[PDB]
RNA sequence: AGGGUGAAAAGAACCCCCAUCGGGGAGUGAAAUAGAACAUGAAACCGUAAGCUCUCAAGCAGUGGGAGGGGGACCAGACC
RNA sequence: GGCCAGUGAGACGAUGGGGGAUAAGCUUCAUCGUCGAGAGGGAAACAGCCCGGAUCACCAGCUAAGGCCCCUAAAUGACC
RNA sequence: CGGUAGGGGAGCGUUCCGUGUUAGGGAGAAACGCGUGCGUGAGCCGCGUUGGACGAAGCGGAAGCGAGAAUGUCGGCUUG
RNA sequence: UCGGAGAGAGGCUCGGUGAAAUAGACAUGUCUGUGAAGAUGCGGACUACCUGCACCUGGACAGAAAGACCCUAUGAAGCU
């Protein structure tokens, strides 16, 4: 009897439509529908987002061009959007952030003597495996690990910064393969780059 | 050699249910042998 | 490692294994159909094919090697008077390894040896 | 004059009933039921004082992220510059609540802080 | 109670361990009497045979106490519990003595016929509840 | 003792779908209160107040039950189109409210213990709170600041 | 060698945050002009 | 070291499984979930069923906030 | 004064010294601060360092020490 | 109105006793389990398709009177 | 040196029977730092899907067993 699972499933979806209510977005929105003032007191408590507030479909998309941009301040201004601290919906327990795309990772500027003296060393578990590895060696070898190492220490390294680590999309080429949500260029507030 | 502490209900129900699931795996074989033992020309089980 | 060691040793030491082979192929030639374990079944299969084809050419030397291998006296002389009349033209493959239920108390994979 | 009793089992059964959903021997085993009652109550203390502190922090960063959407360099400190100079006594960071429940009304707040 | 559907058969504290009786009793859960009849004929366990004796004396029970058939009859729960454990003070070297417990089981197997109505269509009718008590005896997803 | 039977009254299922589809959905309209909104200052803390809401607050110094009480300490009164940004208080303001029966809130078990220095204190606290229902907001028609 | 390492509470008199800028010690809190007193919190209306 | 089925053994006639032990009907009893391991039966311990949930995760296992989901509901905003 | 206890192993930090090697989180003293018996905040963590003295509640505000790129609250603030 | 060693004041609970052959109780007492209740808390009160005969409160008294520790101890049952 | 092969009893798998020392609960990583001065439990970083089986024993200051060595007791005892 396939009609048991199918037809009772569509009856459960039908009473899901009849009992439950949708969650309206926060755009040109007033305080309450007249149904909402009869419901819970969501005013005097702190606003906490529901599942229809942090959908990854309608998140923002940002594209920087990392040509002649210095690394760490770009990493901080990518971090401040990768968290969601430019949105008034910022709750630090959910994923309110925005996807970012960093093209031209091969041409990221640094200041001083970072290129020959800053080491991206790593180590496995056994002794004597500490890998000597400098900035020009990655930028010659795999450049898109540079920025990916800069912003990974900018995000809260628990279960939630690991989830918004995948929002970072760094590509070394001049062109990114994304045409997802027509990615608008990233707004900067940094006068010294 | 001597155990430092004891195990939980957690790890014990895991290990005992791996033992009994290891008992589960050796009866669909017995269902296949009991099904082939039925009516059919099989050159076994005199 | 056991690369290419094609002797089939049982759970018994060497001379006890030889006595198990000789006694169980002796009573296999006595009753014909016999209940063994499967390791004992294949271990009977090689040696009892050697004893059917040993007295296939019924000379004195084959009869004396064959009497030397088998325990009982009156079963070797009932063998070469029976194997050319029955197992001529068979040209190998004198047994059958019909398996049965495992044994109560060990779950031992238990087999059953014919003469065909 | 023997004095066998039952009061340790009601004494102990109340603490047993409070220690539900404690994941294992913290929810079944008496000699840990006690110290999970204890540590649960002091957890309620420090997380209550720091829920006052923590929601203060949350409204500070929420209205900071609301004001910084103008683009021109108007920080959260300047919103309090011209929030106490223009005499608005103590909106108590509940403008971080109507900053998302009524974003046009907080645009009226800030656009009257400018004038 | 399911309105007179199941057949509950208990068991004596038989002289074997509970855990092996629980792997052989967790095998035969949910399967009907024919499949357990052929599997417990051939299961290579010593705990198999009193379980097969209690299944056989449980479905023969279900055919003589009730009047059912041994083909439309599935094993419902088949719970095995602990029993009494004897204590055997067995001596061992350097002057020591170990408690060797002789464990016993406590088998309770419940059987389940399908005594169904098999109604024609699904469509709900919110009328005559004193017939709705009798028309619905065993279903799923009870709303209100 | 048997399977019971099929029952035979020979019923006919009414598939008219103008009675069950009337019975199962419900028509419940929310009451239109009005397009108004204020933020009152009670005790120290401020409350989002809309006309008709069972708020909880602090006052148990003295307030009789079922009393009609004006909360005139209003800032940021707001309609649907315009809000009134309160230089501290919007003048001549009146949030009409109904101070209802007084309550004690949930138990807050204040149990303090330090460490092995053997000290532990189970005390409790029932905060003397008061539930207030809101009637309507008036006296707010000065200096509009619509955008 | 003969240079003693600074251990605990000597590490705390050395490596504690000290604001050794003579400007930032002079700072008092900001002063806004005084306001008239707010009205009554509520009023009996009969 | 091991006490207490009932008020009265009224201690289960008879049928089935079956070598017993045991179990299910039936019968006695107010009670058979009071069945001879027999009076109330708690915790540790072992289980089975139902609701939600865990397989990129670092944690004295809580607590504050609470996404999503489930249950009855009547002060339907509440409770678990 | 009456009745009636504990305590009499202290620790570090500043100053004044002796023992040492003006070595020790060393040892012994004299005045003081903290811990002991003190929670909270700053000190990454961290008894004795700075602010500070916890009756309790609030999904209140202003501050001390200390901070205002991100992790983590507040200035990628201004001028030398 | 922080608090260790410690000192003082005020209370809850338990079993028995006076009132007491108390009120109440096979129309369900004690027990055991339950709470959208009340207390500063020890605890009280209320509800139970479990159980089956005792026993409150108030005003008082007396203790083999309150458990998480003693490589405690006696039974039961785990881990490996 | 410089190990190598082979035969048994174990070890590995299956079926039966079935312990023990130990054990606060364990959701039981590495480096580095801090801390009663040798941390899975605190801090920062890095690394790790869950869970078995077979071996090895570096750590859990692993198990034993109120350190035989050292000192204290206005202890005990033998001997001179």
């Amino acid at each position: 009897s396939t009609k048991c699972t199918e037809e009772w499933r569509q009856l459960k979806e039908a009473v899901k439509k009849e009992f439950a209510i949708p969650h309206v977005p926060l755009d040109q929105r007033w305080m309450f529908t007249l149904e909402e003032a009869t419901g819970p007191d969501i005013w005097n408590t702190t606003w906490y987002p529901k599942s229809a507030d942090h959908v990854p479909t309608d998140k923002k998309w940002y594209v920087v061009d990392a040509t002649d941009l210095i690394l760490g301040r770009m990493a901080s201004t990518i971090a401040i959007h990768i968290r969601g601290k430019n949105l008034a919906s910022y709750t630090p327990s959910v994923d309110m952030g925005a996807f970012v795309i960093v093209v031209n990772a091969d041409k990221v500027a640094v200041s001083g003597k970072k290129r020959t003296q800053k080491l991206y060393r790593r180590h496995s578990g056994r002794p004597g495996g500490l890998k000597e590895e400098t900035f020009d060696q990655l930028q010659k070898r795999i450049p898109e690990r540079i920025i990916e190492h800069a912003v990974r220490g900018m995000l809260p390294k628990g279960r939630l910064g690991r989830y918004l680590f995948n929002h970072l999309k760094v590509y070394k080429g001049a062109e990114h393969p994304h045409q997802a949500q027509q990615p608008i260029d990233l707004p900067l507030r940094d006068k010294r780059i | 050699a001597v155990p430092k502490k004891r195990t939980s209900i957690y790890k014990k129900r895991i290990r005992k249910n791996i033992w009994k699931k290891k008992g589960y795996w050796a009866a669909l074989k017995a269902f296949s042998l009991a099904k082939s033992l039925s009516t059919g020309n099989s050159k076994s089980f005199f | 490692m056991k690369h290419g060691r094609k002797i089939h040793r049982l759970s018994r030491p060497a001379d006890q294994r030889r006595a198990l082979l000789r006694g169980l192929t002796t009573q296999l030639l006595k009753h014909g159909r016999i209940k063994t374990t499967r390791a004992k079944a294949s271990a009977m299969r090689k040696y009892v094919d050697k004893m059917i084809t040993l007295a296939k050419e019924g000379s004195l030397h084959k009869r004396r090697q064959a009497l030397g291998f088998i325990y009982e006296k009156q079963i070797v002389h009932a063998l070469f008077a029976e194997v050319p009349e029955r197992y001529g033209d068979r040209n190998g493959g004198y047994t059958r390894i019909i398996r049965t239920l495992p044994r109560r108390g060990d779950n031992a994979p238990m087999a059953y040896i014919e003469l065909v | 004059r023997v004095k066998r009793g039952y009061i340790a089992r009601r004494r102990r059964k109340k603490i047993r009933f409070f220690a539900s959903s404690f994941r294992g021997a913290h929810s079944r085993l008496t000699r840990t039921i006690a110290q999970q009652k204890i540590r649960a109550l002091v957890s309620a203390h420090r997380d209550r004082d720091r829920q006052k502190r923590d929601f203060r922090r949350l409204w500070i960063t929420r209205i900071n992220a609301a004001i910084r959407e103008r683009g021109v360099y108007y920080n959260y400190s300047k919103f309090i510059h011209d929030l106490y100079k223009r005499q608005l006594l103590l909106n108590r960071k509940i403008l971080a609540q109507i900053a998302i429940l009524n974003p046009n009304c907080i645009y009226m707040i800030y656009n009257e802080i400018i004038k | 109670p399911g309105k007179c559907d199941e057949i509950t058969t208990r068991g004596y504290s038989i002289s074997m361990s509970v855990d092996k009786a629980r792997r052989v009793i967790d095998q035969i859960r949910g399967r009907s009497y024919a499949e357990t009849l052929m599997i417990l004929e051939l299961m290579p366990y010593r705990a198999c045979y009193p379980i097969f004796k209690l299944i056989y004396s449980a479905a023969a029970n279900a055919s003589h106490n009730k009047q059912f058939n041994k083909a439309n009859l599935i094993i419902s729960k088949a719970e095995v519990n602990k029993g009494i454990t004897l204590k055997k003070v067995k001596p061992r070297a350097r002057g020591r003595s170990y408690m060797i417990k002789r464990p016993t089981c406590h088998i309770t197997i419940v059987l389940r016929d399908i005594t169904h109505f098999d109604s024609y269509d699904k469509f709900l009718e919110s009328l005559t509840p004193k017939k709705l008590i009798a028309l619905l005896g065993l279903m799923s997803t009870g709303r209100r | 003792v048997l399977p019971d039977d099929f029952q035979a009254p020979e019923p006919g299922t009414p598939e008219y779908n103008d009675i069950i589809n009337q019975f199962l959905p419900k028509k419940g309209p929310p009451p239109p209160r009005e397009e108004i909104f204020a933020v009152v200052v009670i005790g120290s803390r401020q409350y989002i107040v809309i006309p008709g809401r069972w708020i909880y607050t602090q006052r148990l110094k003295g307030a009789t039950v079922n009393d009609k009480i004006v909360l005139n300490k209003v800032l940021l009164v707001g309609t649907k189109a315009s809000t009134y940004i309160g230089t501290p208080i919007v003048t001549n303001a009146a949030v009409h409210a109904v101070v209802e029966e007084q309550l004690l809130d949930d138990k807050v078990i204040v149990f303090k213990y330090k460490k092995k220095k053997n000290y532990r204190r189970n005390i409790g606290h029932r905060q003397p709170i008061t539930r207030i229902k809101i009637t309507g907001i008036t006296g707010y028609e000065d200096y509009p600041a619509s955008t | 060698s003969s240079r003693p390492q600074k251990k605990g509470t000597a590490h705390h008199m050395k490596t504690r945050p000290k604001k050794t800028a003579r400007w930032d010690i002079k700072r008092g809190p900001a002063v806004y002009p005084p306001l008239p007193p707010l009205p009554a919190e509520w009023t009996i209306v009969s």
